[PDB]
């Protein structure tokens, strides 16, 4: 019918009635604002903090916790849901943590969202100007569909490290960006994968299958040690927070940062390719939002830590040689690449700088952090070492 | 005091855990007091209230005193006690695969927390192990499930049957 | 060169090759199954195409909220009843909605194929997404409605009550503790199949009915979602289909997890309809009927059929005991009104006629004793009564079953009455049925969650309400009340008055 | 390497210097006033900031439509009598709001300034977004609404009665047909700031009176873009004040301007409210002492005195002819409703009895009117009486105004009777005013319209409908009819067996 | 209050009652479909068309008006409202006219605010992401802040040319997407001045003030006669048609397209700048926006006029003419800026490639569409001689 047959207690006079009959003359607690016992991380509490913190029913013997008592039912052999024994860092509030940007669902998705349909502008404005025209067929079908190609598995695999992470992260501000983090990677290699398949359309004989780049991955080795380093961070690696600090904080800082800025986005010019270098900025942005997180949980709530900051920083200082070297594989092994370069694209002069520039930042912006003795030229003479 | 997050209890054990400054000693306590309070084969049911909270809190104590005392290697590799990590996940294991029944089982999965939660053994060991071992125990344990009547179930658990309802 | 892209199927199409081999590429979590390599996933989806079908419903989900809702006052212009079951019914929901996250994390690591992996992947993100509405509808309903307290604090005022440690049974440890694929078959097989996708959109005509407008419109939100969901679960099935353990273990599994969230859900949500609400919809017992036995326990379970899925043999009994439930269960959620964070209410004569029409032998039972309890001035502050009271004088102890956490009465209940007591290395432990019972004999370590009559054993009641802060702005009145109406509101000290004292039954048995 | 961007006021800095001087950096429109090129405007806007905070705007509106007010099936729960004055409120308003864009490119073109043409740019683009929300509610009560006819062909339909070309006047014409600041007062001074910004929120209050939230909804959120266009307005006058052109031609367009535009909404604005609604929300004469006179008249013309301006002189005469105006266009608008795309019903007992009571007198000469036509059988298809043939009886005859197209008529109306005819060149011409004649000595080419008894002359009324498509899906029931019930609708043969022709009134002087 | 002392129709249980008692059974015409009467350009119609065709109150007697009758007031002198005088351009219907893109005031901002917060995100993470360190600073402060910005004149006065046919489209569809057209350009305008503002606070002493540029584009040579075009397309046409036909398939598809692509976007790279060319990226989708709008009009509408076919090709052959040599002149004078670079940046058998592809496009997007024989040599060859 028109009016329907559902009859509702909003609009339905009888019923509608009946409701404001039983209302109270006014609201019977005048403190309206939810969340309002959780502790602000700036001025005022903000929509970020109210809808996320505490929604993990954490009892107190998890460090911030409000509710008490076990869990009702554990794994097993006794393993509890969540417990303090997943992970060897200690708190005094595992839900200190903040995300600067303050991402919940919403905001994620909505920016998320935007970047997808510009990218699809984008494209469409690209292949419509004939931009392609300008990219120079060596760099686009050996280095961007083979070595950028392959860095997708990098990606992915370092998408994969946050699985554990997402089922054992001891608060919900933690868990979320956590997941955020590993979103954006799995992002990232589809966006390699989406260039790839963009190329296979608007170039004739292009093939956009990832047979080509995923041998490359599985056994070449520009990314031999790259994928070992990777296939242990995810696979060998136990502890959420040992997993998203090495891969965050030490391998992607310093192998991430360099093949994507200092090597891809760096060259892509000096090749007329104007295509890669847009979703290296969308990753190099996801890298940025993610490191503020990373920061914060790392080093402004673990590693400031009121009681733990001494035991935490040992920790992560820990981590930080434990996974530096294989990082450092990783790099002496892309160094390979330069070799297959035409003559005068780059010089080992360029590339040492490029190396230093990567040191240089992750000494500043984690390293020093927790006090992690790294010697700069140490570090990238083993790299050069790699250099054919 | 006897409040749910804070009372007597908790406080006589906060103080008795900062009287702790030797790894060895605090280890060791952490091994009886898990002994002695946790799983349903705990020695006694008196602080069931407030252990998990009081054993966190001597999780604690042993995690910053083994970093101190330990070098990089043993940190990632050794138990507080000074074993090789790895050793012990390995026999545990094999043993584990070995057992004959899934009553066997239970007792080396329970024993094996009992013995060696973090902070005692690494965590990527511990963790690596949890999910050996738990596998196996469900595989028996989950094997014809429902054949066992509860009469008799009750007698192989070794309850003691203090009231019915039909 | 002509205006050309790629979209998210053009992807997908080699999402399956992103992963490779190597040695240690296995799950992390024990399991008895093994997740078949070459599974495939429903939707295919990447992120940024993820992210812009979610972003659009948002739109239209805030827009109604912030705009027309807002202006036409639908936070306030809800019956009363109803605004304190939200509490309950979204907050509630929010951890099932979380731990899900934690849940499917665990089950993307199980998942050996890619597709199979990003199915799980993207049901990450929903619960994430469903977490964060379910804490909107209470952050709403307390910055607009008649009542925020509850709603905006239950994340801590819940842990006061005994029905909070039930839910986290079903909805928090039970989608993560255990066997990747119990934990599958508790949450999105059972679960969401059998449970929660009716139970969404049911709660929006119950809500419609009560005059609120601010649930539809975020549920109906979280209902496009769960088609991703039920895909991952029908999937989980048959990822594991060929594997020999399957056979010998997932009809056990299934068993279990059917029986752990019935247990909970039965009388719970039965309980929150029927006596939460004004307006009535549908009586209960039909819902249940349709929904476990027609919908599930027959149609969807039957299409798994081929996969060597059985239906669960502890149907005949959990039918046998949901008749009377949830009648059973609000008799308790009553008596103990002083323990929750949000306010109650005696059936009134209209509901009791209702009730009755629907329920042969309601009144003769529930009835009665309601009529009693406002005689004795359950409602009046000042009578310095409280329902529990009634439940000593008539000698009619409860219980706490140490699996399901579900308080029962088996004495005075019209259900299910069993229960069994037993003594194990110095410990007590109580069982209302024959299934949790197994569950416990033969998993100990896996149930030792203690009740709140051993928590809080010696205290006196206001004590324990003071302390996990059960209050109201004032300090001084209580956020849970015995009665929805606006004046007599009880404070602390009308409880601290009573002189109650916890204790724990169980120590009776010698 | 610290995290940096740039904003809108950080580009609108240099704005300023984005003209350059060249030779025929000149407007290319006639004016008799200099813009001053150093004019500012007061919002510091670049085109992506615009475009995001009505991005933002659109998101709350379009959802709220689309998810919420939806499902409360808003579009139909509205009053009958409010959903035939959505046609023409909507549609109407949608043709302002269309010339607006017009208007303020001329104006754009005009401003010598950067900033001041910058200003003007936003308001293009409010103007363009205000068509397609206007566009959109008469789309949305097509689609959803109790009656469609009207609604989805409005654009077409509306060109078969008189009420339509008086709406052009103001809404069209007078906002770019001449000096281009002329029109500005029109549209700007007069128009948006004395009557459209307070009319449209007035609507949002009529509307939710009568059931609907549809329009609230959206005129809520093109209100919220008018304080730009305030401003705009406001900066014309600034611009041009130093200019002694000024002192010399302001006051004498501003008066012109408000006469025109209070020449039309005082009659049928107040119509369209007390007589298109069910549910009155406050009387129009009060309406209109408040707006017109304290608001507009009173507190924003006062600040602009220190640039020149002056009470339009006409004012007086303005309050004069204002109070009975709406009254007496409504006897013939409805006794013209056979020319209209929407509905029209005759008072109810109620509705009398609150037009006398707040205009005493009222129906002594307007209640009885109706009253006689309605025992007649002016609702009935069978009667075979159209009000139309009641003025013809007792020789009550009705003209157009050549300049304002407003209808009237001398004999019968309670409010102004002056009525000048003239002959120029052989043409006759009827005058309703003092200044809208003087308007047509003074400027003859300007006024050419052709009213509706001029085009319709000789025609049989069903003809002319028929040719214009005033008619529903089953092309014999009329778009339009004389009350707005459900049954006994008027088809275009009750219309053609009544056989009237048109006859231009003017020839009664041949 | 809580309630509130305002009663609403919709909720209220009493004027409820009233309202639902009056509603009739069911809608009294089941054509719910708005704008039913509007021939569609596609299978169904569209939301684009049933909000935007005839919302223009044009009567009968301008090709295509559905009214009767003349305007209610003209200008003093007699001038209409809206006539057929304003252009030369004739046609069957001004309604024929379809934006491509079906762009409506909604889609509109809503995929141009989504462009200026991923512009808002981009610029941070390239700050934070220290990119700017690669580019070179003569280019940087002399080509950018100078030559680029200059070329913000350019782009607002081809903006300010629109004001007039904002004012004089005959019909909705024209309206819309000329005002489209016109907010773009100046939307380009502002986000040249967006970067020199942007620059100006990542580098230490560049000025973000227009002195510079402004001087540049109303003195230098380089751009003296492309000024001159602009002041003439803009101030001298009085043709609204003229005016947005000889800007966008004309000067702005030559001189345009070669200053921002051929110039700017091609050599941005060479120089370390990736940053001037995101923002060119916009103003070529921008670009490509409007062509198709363009296009429609002027050819698929009225260069294709069932009735004025031969006549508007003919007008618009005028036209093409008539602006196709000052074009030439804005780019002969632009190619003097070459002489600028240092040496070795690009020869002349480049600019000769993107010369050609300039005058290419340009005839099989717009003059091989009225017939317009045009010698892509000759032009070529004409902007040529204006290097050292
Ligand atoms: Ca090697
Ligand atoms: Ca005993
Ligand atoms: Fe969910
Ligand atoms: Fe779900
Ligand atoms: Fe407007
Ligand atoms: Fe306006």
């Amino acid at each position: 019918s028109m009016l329907g047959e559902r009859r509702r207690g909003l609009t339905d006079p009888e019923m509608a009635a009946v409701i404001l009959k039983a209302l109270p003359e006014a609201p019977l607690d005048g403190n309206n604002k939810m969340g309002y016992f959780v502790t602000p991380r700036w001025k005022r509490l903000t929509e970020y903090e109210a809808l996320t913190v505490y929604a993990q029913p954490n009892a107190d013997w998890i460090a911030g916790g409000l509710d008490w008592g076990d869990w009702t039912q554990k794994f097993h052999g006794g393993r509890p849901s969540w417990g303090n024994e997943t992970t060897e860092l200690r708190t005094v509030d595992w839900f200190k943590h903040r995300d600067p940007l303050r991402r919940w669902h919403a905001p994620y998705v909505k920016d998320k969202a935007e970047e997808w349909r510009y990218t699809d502008r984008f494209l469409q404005g690209y292949s419509a100007d004939g931009q392609i025209r300008a990219m120079n067929p060596t760099w686009r079908d050996e280095f961007i569909n083979r070595y950028w190609g392959a860095f997708l598995f990098n990606e992915y695999g370092l998408f994969n490290a946050h699985s554990q992470g997402a089922r054992e992260a001891l608060s919900d501000v933690t868990r979320v960006s956590l997941a955020f983090w590993g979103f954006d990677k799995i992002d990232i290699a589809q966006m390699i994968q989406l260039e790839r398949g963009f190329l296979a359309k608007i170039v004739p004989g292009f093939d956009e299958s990832t047979a080509v780049p995923k041998a490359e991955w599985t056994n070449g080795e520009v990314y031999k040690s790259a994928r070992l380093a990777v296939e242990g961070l995810w696979q060998e690696v136990f502890d959420w927070n040992e997993s998203a600090f090495s891969v965050h904080a030490v391998y992607d800082a310093l192998f991430g940062q360099f093949v994507r800025r200092e090597f891809f986005q760096r060259l892509a010019p000096r090749f007329g390719d104007n295509l890669t270098p847009f979703f290296i900025n969308q990753a190099q942005t996801y890298f940025q939002i993610a490191k503020q997180g990373v920061q914060d949980l790392y080093y402004n709530c673990l590693g400031d830590d009121p009681e733990f900051s001494d035991y935490n920083r040992t920790v992560m200082r820990n981590w930080t040689g434990k996974w530096l070297e294989p990082t450092i594989a990783a790099l002496r092994d892309f160094m390979g690449l330069f070799a297959k370069l035409p003559a005068g694209t780059t010089d080992k002069e360029e590339i040492t700088a490029s190396l230093y520039r990567v040191v240089d930042d992750w000494i500043e912006d984690y390293a020093s952090r927790i006090d992690f003795k790294a010697d700069r030229d140490q570090i990238v003479k083993a790299v050069l070492a790699g250099l054919k | 005091k006897l409040g749910i997050h804070s009372n007597d209890t908790r406080d006589a054990w906060v103080n008795k855990i900062a009287q702790l400054n030797t790894l060895e000693k605090a280890a060791e306590m952490l091994k009886q007091f898990r002994m002695d309070h946790t799983t349903p084969f705990r020695n006694s049911y008196e602080l069931d209230n407030d252990y998990l909270w009081i054993e966190a809190k001597l999780e604690e104590k042993v995690a910053v005193l083994k970093a101190r005392a330990f070098n990089e290697v043993d940190f990632r590799h050794k138990t507080a006690f000074g074993e090789d990590a790895k050793s012990v996940l390995d026999g545990t294991v094999a043993k584990m695969n070995a057992a004959k029944d899934k009553w066997e089982a239970e007792k080396i999965h329970i024993g094996f927390r009992q013995a060696y939660k973090p902070p005692i053994m690494p965590v990527n060991y511990f963790l690596d192990g949890e999910r050996q071992l738990g596998t196996r125990l469900m595989e028996l344990r989950n094997l014809n499930y429902y054949d066992t009547p509860l009469e008799e179930l009750r007698k192989q658990r070794g309850v003691r049957v203090v009231h019915l309802q039909s | 060169r002509a205006p050309t892209s790629v979209n998210a199927q053009e992807v997908h199409r080699w999402l399956q090759s992103f992963n490779w081999d190597f040695k240690n590429n296995r799950t992390k979590y024990a399991t008895k199954y093994k997740m078949a390599n070459e599974t495939k996933e429903q939707f295919k989806l990447i992120a940024k195409e993820y992210a812009r079908m979610e972003a659009v419903k948002d739109e239209r989900q805030f827009g109604s909220l912030q705009d027309a809702l807002t202006r036409l006052n639908a936070g306030v212009r809800v019956h009363p009843k109803w605004n304190e079951t939200m509490k309950v019914v979204s907050n509630f929901l929010e951890v099932g909605e979380y731990n899900a996250i934690a849940a499917t994390g665990m089950l993307w690591d199980s998942a050996q194929a890619a597709e199979q992996k990003n199915g799980y992947l993207a049901q990450v993100l929903d619960e994430i997404r469903h977490t964060h509405q379910c804490a909107y509808v209470n952050y709403y309903f307390a910055k607009n409605g008649q009542d925020p307290a509850g709603h905006n604090d239950a994340r801590r005022t819940r842990t006061i009550g005994p029905l909070w440690k039930g839910m986290k049974r079903v909805f928090s440890d039970g989608f993560i503790s255990g066997d990747a694929v119990e934990c599958s078959l508790n949450l999105q097989l059972v679960g969401e199949a059998c449970f929660t996708n009716p139970l969404i959109v049911a709660v929006t005509e119950w809500a419609a009915a009560n005059g609120d407008e601010i649930t539809p419109t975020v549920f109906l939100s979280i209902e496009t979602d769960e088609l991703r969901h039920m895909a991952n679960g029908y999937q989980t099935v048959v990822s594991i289909a060929n594997d020999p353990a399957s056979a010998k273990y997932l009809n056990t599994d299934l068993n279990n997890a059917f029986w752990t969230q019935q247990k909970y859900f039965t009388p719970v949500l039965g309980m929150l309809f029927e006596y939460g609400s004004k307006f009535k919809v549908e009586p209960w017992v039909k819902t249940w009927d349709r929904w476990v036995y027609e919908d599930w326990g027959g149609i969807w379970i039957g299409r798994l059929g081929k996969y060597g899925v059985e239906s669960p043999r502890s149907l005949k009994d959990a039918k046998q005991d949901a008749y009377w439930a949830h009648h059973d269960l609000y008799l308790l959620a009553y008596a103990l009104w002083p323990t929750g964070f949000f306010r109650l209410a005696l059936p009134d004569q209209e509901e009791m006629e209702w009730f009755e029409a629907n329920y042969p032998g309601w009144y003769d039972h529930y009835g009665k004793i309601y009529e009693e309890w406002r005689a004795r001035g359950c409602e009046d502050p000042s009578s310095g009564f409280i329902p529990l009271m009634w439940f000593i004088e008539n000698n009619h102890p409860i219980y706490i079953d140490r699996v399901s956490q579900v308080p029962f009465c088996p004495s005075l209940a019209k259900g299910a009455s069993t229960l069994r007591v037993h003594e194990y290395n110095g410990e007590m432990h109580t069982f209302s049925d024959q299934w949790g019972e197994r569950m416990w004999l033969a998993e100990p370590e896996r149930y030792e969650c203690q009740n709140i009559f051993e928590q809080y054993e010696g205290r006196e009641l206001s004590e324990v309400i003071a302390e996990l802060h059960g209050l109201r702005s004032d300090g001084k009145t209580l956020i849970a009340q015995p009665h929805v109406r606006g004046d007599k509101l009880w404070t602390l000290d009308d409880i601290k008055r009573l002189n109650c004292v916890f204790k724990n039954p169980v120590k009776a048995f010698n």
